[PDB]
């Protein structure tokens, strides 16, 4: 048979689930390394940005 | 020449930005402290590099 667990309500069986693998990124992954270089990003594009944000380094 | 910019077009502007069409010569006498060479005509660009 199963191997009880202790509980709230007493003795009984766990058990598992299997990966989903849709949780949202939590604290621990967010890093500055993550999006400090991300905003570069956000400015526009053209012949003045192009060799600035290619050259970018952190 | 940019590498990663467009294909058809580039500006490639000038350096500085005036016409220079006319030329206007001032004469007068200046002081000990002056650095500029005398008898010698130079070109002045503003107020900022004057005095010294």
């Amino acid at each position: 048979m199963n191997v009880l667990v202790p509980g709230i309500d007493g003795m009984v069986s766990a058990g598992k689930f299997e990966y989903s693998g849709c949780c949202p990124p939590d604290f621990a992954d967010m890093d500055e390394c993550t999006l400090a270089t991300s905003y570069v990003g956000l400015l526009p594009s053209g012949p003045l940005w192009d060799r600035a944000k290619y050259e970018a380094i952190t | 020449a940019l590498s990663d910019g467009f294909v058809r077009l580039c500006i490639d502007p000038s350096l500085n930005f005036f016409g220079e069409g006319c030329k206007i010569l001032v004469e007068g006498q200046i002081t000990d402290d002056a650095t500029a060479a005398e008898n010698v005509v130079t070109c002045v660009n503003s107020e900022l590099d004057l005095v010294e």
